[PDB]
């Protein structure tokens, strides 16, 4: 399906993505197309940090379905 | 139609290394950090408004993972000695620290803060393994050794640990898809600012690195003094990094839902120049 | 000319340097931003071993091209 990535700055990243796939598997598809390291990811949907174990099954997702990026930048 | 700026000096450190101002001089300069920062606008822009006033140049970076360590050195020494004691403090300083009930105190409450902007809201338990995720960084376990890079907060630890301030150069946005939370000022304040380092020590981010910025003469040891601004471009203030502490009667739950509480903690201008002017030197030039 | 030091797990290490330049001038250069002593240094790129006394001319270093370190 296809979801999207926000954000602070309103950047909005169209990601390919199935229900199989787990927080770990965006994080390294977001990896892919911005060069972030998924360490320094933190994806929240509906106002929760997701856990990079649990599944985009474990919570819930649509074929519209926002989901907030932010990062913590290490040097 | 005046800046504030600070009249700063490189570190004095004979005690560490007693030829450490010659390594100085035969330090290289990161000419990408250099020409990246430069023309984003964030480097050495105040040369041309403000005449009497040097560039600044980034040292040699590194890329073991303690490059944020190893600008407080300033120099090829602090490879095999240095830059993990730093690191090894930076650990203690956060575990066993005498003031990090009240470090921690900031961090939570700026996390928060920020934490509004993407409508998260950690749980108890989440603010636990965050904090824990923190100190992890600053160990010294591996993966020659290469060590975890750190984050925003551990550069606020640092300014306690080497007890004086540090200013930040670097951008305001990611190449815009995400902000840059290092740019700004980080001051001891937690360290009496009788007890701190007067003069800061001046650093450069850029791509995931840090640098130690110095003048030219401050480089080949012919002038001790710079000048770096405590303002951006637009001569904006700087960020002051972790400066609210809204103190141990602070309900975490409450409080921070509360607007009017918030106020009470959120700092106005004339405390954020008071605090400038406490640990640093503060001089305005028209 | 700019190039590039990669390691296994380090960060990727940006070098300002020569043609003409000589391995061990960039081993110095190494040494300021990795610790790693020059004789404890060895560096690769496109397979071979770039060996002191050369120049990175001699090994056709390009421009934006990057080497490999390792103890």
């Amino acid at each position: 399906m296809q979801i999207f990535v926000k954000t602070l700055t309103g950047k909005t990243i169209t990601l390919e993505v199935e229900p199989s796939d787990t927080i770990e598997n965006v994080k390294a598809k977001i990896q892919d197309k911005e060069g972030i390291p998924p360490d320094q990811q933190r994806l929240i949907f509906a106002g929760k940090q997701l856990e990079d174990g649990r599944t985009l099954s474990d919570y819930n997702i649509q074929k519209e379905s926002t989901l907030h990026l932010v990062l913590r930048l290490r040097g | 139609m005046e800046m504030p700026i600070c009249a700063f000096q490189l570190p004095d450190l004979t005690v560490y290394n007693e030829d450490f101002r010659s390594f100085i001089e035969r330090d290289l300069i990161e000419q990408s950090m250099l020409v990246a920062l430069e023309q984003a606008g964030r480097l050495n822009w105040w040369v041309s408004v403000d005449p009497t006033s040097q560039r600044l140049l980034p040292l040699a970076t590194t890329g073991d993972g303690n490059c944020l360590l190893h600008a407080a050195s300033l120099g090829m020494w602090g490879f095999h000695d240095r830059d993990l004691m730093l690191r090894k403090a930076l650990y203690a300083l956060m575990e066993k620290g005498v003031e990090k009930e009240a470090l921690k105190r900031r961090w939570r409450w700026q996390q928060t803060q920020q934490n509004k902007e993407s409508g998260l809201v950690y749980t108890e338990d989440e603010w636990q393994k965050e904090w824990n995720e923190l100190i992890k960084l600053a160990s010294s376990e591996p993966r020659e050794p290469v060590y975890e890079s750190l984050e925003e907060f551990h550069v606020f630890v640092l300014a306690h640990v080497l007890r004086r301030p540090i200013v930040v150069v670097a951008d305001t946005m990611l190449r815009a898809f995400a902000p840059i939370p290092f740019g700004g000022i980080y001051l001891p304040l937690e360290v009496p600012a009788s007890q701190c380092h007067r003069s800061p020590l001046v650093l450069a981010y850029d791509q995931a690195h840090f640098s130690a910025l110095v003048s030219m003469e401050q480089k080949e040891n012919t002038k001790e003094q710079a000048v770096i601004p405590l303002t951006d471009s637009e001569y904006k203030l700087l960020p002051l990094h972790f400066a609210v502490d809204p103190g141990k009667g602070w309900e975490w739950g409450k409080d921070d839902s509360d607007n009017v509480r918030l106020a009470s903690v959120i700092l106005s201008l004339e405390v954020k120049l008071h605090l400038l002017h406490s640990y640093m030197n503060v001089k305005w030039i028209p």
